[PDB]
């Protein structure tokens, strides 16, 4: 029982540490995605530099 | 000598199937794959193909194929053999009527055959344990199909069948009233016995008792299985009073019609709280019926328990056991009816609980119970409450007449279901003359 | 394996499905040339759904892209998923409709019909169990309003069995870019009662409270407001397409969701919107989630869910979560708000879940509503469609292009009688 | 065999049980982590013996707000305790009588029933319940109350032992004490088979002038509770010359149903810098409890007249040095006794020496503990009553209660069953005539 | 665990607010960036009565910046501890109050007050057992005044049973800073009697008196005022928040403090205070605790306590400390001055020992004290309201926004109504 509380203790703070890093993970795809960074080149046409997609 | 064929039907029968599969394999040894790493005991579960491989004894049925399909790619890949996992091209729709007379009638041919094959290599059935959900399609309109023609073919054995009755408060669905009110009216006739368990109890009993504060299904199903082994626990390893497949029957269904059984599982403790409790005969009997530890919401003091059935398992001493059933007796709170005096069917395993890497800890002892209470009529009446709520109006039901149900069906199964909270009346009160 | 048959039409549907074909196609990892790219398996295992095998690995999406006049063309192929759609399922109109229902259901329309037709035969008997039709058009102007309807009585007259999904972008009072479209919009609800299966009217005005007052964009534009559309629209049809517990499709939701077949029409939403500087305070769980699924802010039509009581309700949540939690918030949700929804449907939400997030996020999720509150979309139209035909405004278009008085009056009629179950079921 | 459960209501209860239990597991070896030390019935009686010499006691720790509790489960004996038997709401009763007894009471007095059906379950011979709180909070005065209503109701055929911080007759520490021990002791007052009271003020005279402790904490204070509750449990721990049980204590100390009242005091309680240089001698610990001094409830006892009282002696006491100590006690004039009780003692006797926990109080090898019902305590009810009588002439804090789902009613015959017993105690107190 | 919505009225509520939580942050180890630098594990056990958790281990606070005009709350926002709000809880006006309690009370403010009470049902409903709600506000004025009040009884109406506590800024006697106070403050007061469950009435006249006698500064700022002012609004709620002996939170202090459910209007003294010349020669004891709370010096709203009858006190004490010396010196100091409290309330005094103190300090205590000496405010203000009213002063904008002739007079009448049994009381 012991051993076992130990070994679910430890799933727990993996856990918590790996969904940590996916909170994270998520705010950076989101912060460096087109939606929330409104680029420029949103707009690049594929017929040429000139032309954007309207 | 001792088979049990196993058909689970749905999300629920198919997930819960993977959790009871997996206590199967690590406690016979039946490794993931399909051969035991370098005696009999797998032929009540399990089989052998004269080559080292131990194919399970079952079939998977869901119309969906997305479940079916990770049980065919996951870490049990070989174990089941491949017809045994049989799918179809579309959902039921939580729609009883497109599982019991459309997209449903076309499945009962193969599982049927596949029911036959798997029957035919047996010496021994006990009988059938069907795993379904009363709420949904397949859970509930082919379980339908299937228990009735098994009827027509296997005649009167034993088809127990292990389910999840609609929650009282949560429910995912706004049909699930009607879906399982036109179950019980389906399988009123063809199920020998029905143990119950719902997702509301066993979601409190993994946060008062197991500390998981965010249970998922895996959770969830994992404790269901610890009760599906303790009720096939006599029928592989040895004991001092056995309990047989076909005796749950003749020791839990008082009259005809009234075969709903609750389930609840006494040590379902966690690691850092197991460090502090002797789990003893006395303390885990009185768990079963305290009334908080049951697994379908619904005080068991708000009625009459009929019959009881104590599946013990572990270090139990025979003589522990007669000493708690009768510290029980005179406890007033626990009320049996006065046509049932006799109310217990004892029995008592050895082999200690398997622990399955997961959550519940370590136990020598155990015991699941099954009782018959008739507080379970609130149950059926709440329900019956929620299908009148919105046949009124014949709400979502448009849905159910395009399939093939004549609308009158509905009215014979609201009747049917008043019949059974009456019965569940007067198989209650007490004569006086 | 089930498909879905993908048809847009109009210029606001051809833009929206290529936004959303963009989307897609980032979720299960397919490059702009076709070919599959990725990092996870279970990107392949349902990719049947969306898209054809081809030659060489290559994925093709089974859309059929439609509209009267050719420059949507040039958008669409200019876009930067260009180089990815069949060619010949690229049909075009030498014409244009106008913002003309008539130009678009008796005219020209009913001639590139049959071309629009084939390619959906093309398309539809190449498949073993189709489950059914997503068409994404405008119901305010032409094409999209004319050939849509049109298309939709052609397709459920054909396949009666199968599900039609219509995302419907619906007219607004605030900004009107077509002055005709009250007209439209009339002609164009008749259709859509009596033929389609789930509805999902989605709102400009709705679209833009969103992309301003939840995300706080600065230049909010036509491709974000069709990317917040695209986020539901791959978010209903998830449980058919990536693993899960309690995996529910669209048969599923339209039998959990539509108690009456006229009372299919829906408001969507989607909820994990978060603006730049407000998304590193987030502490994104469930309840989060379901707090910002059911506020009157996260909904794609301008209906103000507190003017009508919820028939139905369906959630469909992605990512690894606790059944527990989302049960209790669900349940906490109906006991907090009780005088906002009906009490002839006890437990009136949906849950589903699948466990695979879309990529890029850890935990999304997505709001269907059958609500009363869409009254006052309908009545609204209503409104604008008497005040215009009060004084046969705009009207010498319609009589000479072939339509009768009796079909605008029965049109009305149709959509005020839409208008009455509407009332009398969130009246009881 | 001979075990009686422990309940600690309220904060105040809750460092009770943690000084008293932190005692027990001193004197019995019981390490803070449960286990013993490695080199057999005498701890079973209070704690419980699960698995591999695992022992957890018998006490249930309920309060209705928390961080007391947090305290507890945090700090050192945090592995002694099932977390479970700690019990802890989250909303305070906020010195509320009615907020102990009428709102937040029901969300835990199931859990804490049910766990206290559990402890009993495993008890094949059950001696009571002791009932540790104070006549101020509102936890410890409701919640008791409806504790005391209910386990009458469930358990009624055993005894049930009250240790109650009274409420001191000058300082206080709120300003709702004379409504909440007026209003818990109407309803308790029926109910609880025995009621031993402890004031606060007095173990500051105590600590002040024995303890030589200028500064003294609530850990002298209710480690000196600890300390007397240890000499009163003891008989039944450990084996004696006089075996005296709970079951006796009420017996032989309580003589009207309704008088259930005794004072407990504590002798040595020598500060170690005066200890070397005293005998401590059988009639200095038996003349230390009849001083009207060492009572530790601030109420002079030559105000009244001794119904009973209870002497537990403890360590290397001679069995006839202590009666030879009594005759005395019972010679001299200052100590007077009623005339209805012409035998007014009850010895216990206990081979077992005060345990010394790291602190103050001296390594001594006699002690006593003296428990005395008498008709002085008439005293402090009566400026309880003078209290209650000035806060509700014109109803100060009334509306608090009333709003609370209490009816306005109930001060009514709160006063009046207050009335009757001192009607009673007066009663009892003249001498025969007839 | 237990929970406290903090709202900020008005510019004087913001600036107090964003100093309670420059030292809320400061107390708890939280750093202007948010996340949490400490040392001990007493400050991260119960951060939760304050802070939501946020990603990245970023405690946010529950506070909700209100004001008519958005020019002080960038201020608050570019203030040292600036960015650790929510942008969502910092709702704003584009308009202005004008210090108009009409304009607060009956106009753009009760448009604003949706906006505000949908973030506070948020703030709420982010909770499982709420304790209550924190105005802070100054009563002269605009906004804090009339929106406050608003404010006040929409919560006070949906939330039945939770402590509102309400930290008033009253004007000074001898200064006067927006000339239209008198009305303010009489307008506001009727809805602070029945409404609030604890009012803590400040004044800007005694904090001067501390600052330049007691403190013995030269140049004080409204930084150090409000300072003082959440020195005492911090040492109030120490016991909810840590550990210690006799814990007292704020429903216990309602109880202990209201005798009756008018009197709910206390006075605030907190008492380590000490010039920097004179720390040095101070012998910090609790008898010198005691005399510091204790004394008419360092009482913190403009009324003499000598002039009236102590009717409840209650004493907040903080560090590791004897309760033997607490208890006396509170008996001590009921029986040395014997006529200075009521003789129907034995022992109306409370005790509460917090465990741990303010760093920077050994030994603190925080005061409240319902004095029936309030009463010196409450007549000044009435006479400042008659005699201003008589003559129909500044009254065509407070009737020409929504009020009528009749509206000020049982404002009046209820503010005598409260002078009353504040005379039979004081005079048993
Ligand atoms: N233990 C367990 N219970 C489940 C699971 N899935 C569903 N349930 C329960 O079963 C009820 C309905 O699920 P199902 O009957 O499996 O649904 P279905 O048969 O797949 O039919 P469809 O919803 O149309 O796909 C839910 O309300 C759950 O309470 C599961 O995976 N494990
Ligand atoms: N040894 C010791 N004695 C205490 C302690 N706390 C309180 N006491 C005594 O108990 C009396 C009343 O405190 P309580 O009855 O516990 O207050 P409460 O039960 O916590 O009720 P609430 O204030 O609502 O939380 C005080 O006057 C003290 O004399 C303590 O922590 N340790
Ligand atoms: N969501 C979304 N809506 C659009 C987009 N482009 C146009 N719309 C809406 O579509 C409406 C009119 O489209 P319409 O002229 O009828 O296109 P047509 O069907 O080709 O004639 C406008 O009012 C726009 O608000 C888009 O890219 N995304
Ligand atoms: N304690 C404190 N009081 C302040 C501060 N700033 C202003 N006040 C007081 O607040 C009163 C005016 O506030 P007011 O103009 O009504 O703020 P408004 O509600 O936004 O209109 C003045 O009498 C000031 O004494 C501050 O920073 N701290």
């Amino acid at each position: 029982n012991k051993n076992q509380a130990l070994e679910s203790a430890e799933k727990k703070r993996q856990e918590r540490k790996q969904e940590q890093e996916d909170n994270l993970a998520e705010i950076t795809n989101l912060l460096r995605g087109d939606l929330l960074s409104e680029d420029p080149q949103q707009a690049a046409s594929s017929f040429g530099p000139h032309r954007v997609v309207p | 000598q001792r088979e049990c064929i196993s058909v689970h039907v749905g999300q629920a029968g198919v997930q819960i199937g993977n959790a009871c599969w997996e206590l199967y394999c690590l406690e016979h040894g039946i490794q993931p794959d399909g051969q035991m790493p370098s005696d009999d005991s797998f032929n009540t579960f399990f089989s052998e193909t004269g080559a080292g491989k131990h194919v399970p004894r079952a079939v998977f049925v869901d119309l969906e194929p997305t479940v079916i399909d990770e049980v065919r790619t996951g870490t049990y890949r070989q174990l089941f053999h491949p017809e045994q996992l049989i799918t179809g091209k579309e959902d039921a729709a939580n729609n009883y009527a497109r599982g019991h007379y459309t997209i449903g009638k076309e499945l009962i041919d193969l599982v049927l055959d596949r029911i036959r094959k798997l029957a035919d290599q047996c010496t021994g059935l006990q009988g059938f344990l069907i795993f379904h959900s009363f709420g949904g399609g397949t859970g509930s309109g082919f379980t339908s199909l299937l228990m009735e023609r098994l009827s027509v073919d296997y005649g009167k054995k034993s088809k127990l069948e292990f389910s999840i009755y609609p929650a009282p408060q949560v429910s995912t669905a706004v049909v699930e009233p009607y879906n399982s009110i036109l179950t019980t009216h389906t399988t009123l006739e063809h199920s020998d016995c029905a143990f119950m368990v719902d997702n509301e109890a066993i979601y409190d009993i993994c946060r008062r008792n197991l500390d998981i504060e965010r249970p998922t299904y895996t959770n969830l199903n994992r404790l269901i299985s610890q009760i599906v082994s303790s009720i096939t626990a006599s029928l592989r390893f040895d004991g001092a009073l056995n309990v047989d497949l076909t005796e749950f029957q003749t020791n839990l269904v008082p009259y005809p019609r009234i075969h709903f059984p609750l389930a609840t599982y006494a040590p379902v403790i966690s690691a850092e709280k197991a460090y502090h409790e002797q789990l003893s005969v006395a303390e885990i009997t009185n768990a079963c019926f305290e009334p908080a530890n049951q697994m379908v919401k619904c005080d068991p003091r708000h009625g009459k328990y009929m019959a009881c059935c104590l599946l013990y398992r572990g270090d139990v001493v025979p003589k522990d056991v007669n000493a708690a059933i009768a510290a029980i007796k005179t406890k007033r709170s626990i009320q049996f009816v006065d046509w049932c005096p006799t109310g217990f069917k004892v029995g008592i395993n050895y082999q200690p609980p398997t622990v399955v890497p997961g959550d519940l800890a370590k136990v020598q002892r155990a015991v699941c119970m099954l009782s018959n209470t008739t507080a379970i009529a609130e149950a059926w009446a709440r329900l019956d409450h929620k299908f009148d709520l919105m046949y009124a109006k014949r709400a979502f039901v448009h849905w159910y007449v395009g399939e093939g149900m004549e609308e009158g069906e509905f009215s014979e199964a609201r009747e049917d279901m008043a019949a059974l909270e009456k019965d569940y009346e007067e198989v209650g009160m007490d004569s006086v003359e | 394996m089930r498909e879905i048959v993908h048809l847009q039409a109009g210029q606001c549907g051809n833009q929206i499905g290529a936004k959303f074909w963009e989307v897609i196609s980032d979720e299960h990892g397919i490059d702009p040339t076709g070919t599959y790219h990725g990092d996870s398996d279970l990107q392949l295992e349902r990719i049947n759904v969306y898209y054809n095998e081809a030659t060489g690995g290559k994925y093709v999406p089974r859309a059929v892209l439609v509209d009267l006049e050719p420059g949507t063309m040039d958008s669409v192929r200019s876009g930067p998923f260009g180089q990815i759609f069949r060619p010949d399922n690229f049909v075009f109109g030498q014409s244009g409709a106008g913002n003309n229902w008539a130009k678009g259901h008796y005219t020209e329309g009913a001639e590139l019909v049959d071309s629009v037709l084939d390619v959906v035969r093309k398309e539809a008997e190449s498949c073993d169990c189709l489950q059914g039709f997503q068409l994404t058009h405008s119901l305010g102007g032409g094409t999209g309003s004319g050939m849509g309807t049109l298309l939709i009585s052609k397709i459920r007259e054909e396949y009666p069995d199968r599900i039609m999904n219509t995302f419907s972008v619906v007219p607004s009072p605030k900004v009107s870019d077509t002055v005709v479209e009250p007209y439209n919009a009339t002609l164009s609800v008749h259709q859509l009662v009596e033929n389609t299966d789930e509805t999902y009217c989605i709102d400009n005005e709705a679209l833009y409270d969103i992309c301003f007052r939840t995300l706080k964009l600065t230049t909010p534009t036509y491709g974000d407001l069709n990317h917040l559309v695209s986020a539901t629209m791959s978010g209903v049809t998830t449980c058919l397409r990536f693993p899960g517990q309690l995996n529910a499709d669209l048969r599923k939701l339209a039998v959990n969701m539509v108690p009456f077949p006229r009372l299919h029409f829906f408001m969507p939403g989607f909820a994990p919107l978060t603006s730049r500087g407000s998304q590193q305070y987030r502490a994104l769980t469930v309840p989060e989630l379901t707090q910002q699924m059911f506020d009157a802010k996260n909904m794609m039509a301008a209906c103000d869910p507190r003017h009508g009581r919820y028939l139905t309700v369906a959630a469909v949540f992605r990512g690894r979560m606790s059944m527990k939690e989302v049960d209790e918030q669900m349940l906490n949700v109906q006991n907090k708000n009780s005088s906002y929804f009906v009490e002839w449907i006890p437990n009136n939400v949906k849950t589903a879940v699948c466990d695979i997030p879309p990529r890029g996020l850890k935990m999304s999720a997505t709001f269907i509503g059958n609500s009363t509150a869409i009254q006052e979309l309908f009545k609204r139209i209503s409104e604008q469609f008497t005040a215009m035909f009060r004084r046969k405004a705009f009207l010498h278009w319609y009589t000479g292009e072939g339509m009768d008085e009796m079909e605008f009056t029965e049109a009305e009629s149709n959509m005020n009688d839409l208008g009455n179950p509407v009332v009398t079921r969130g009246a009881c």
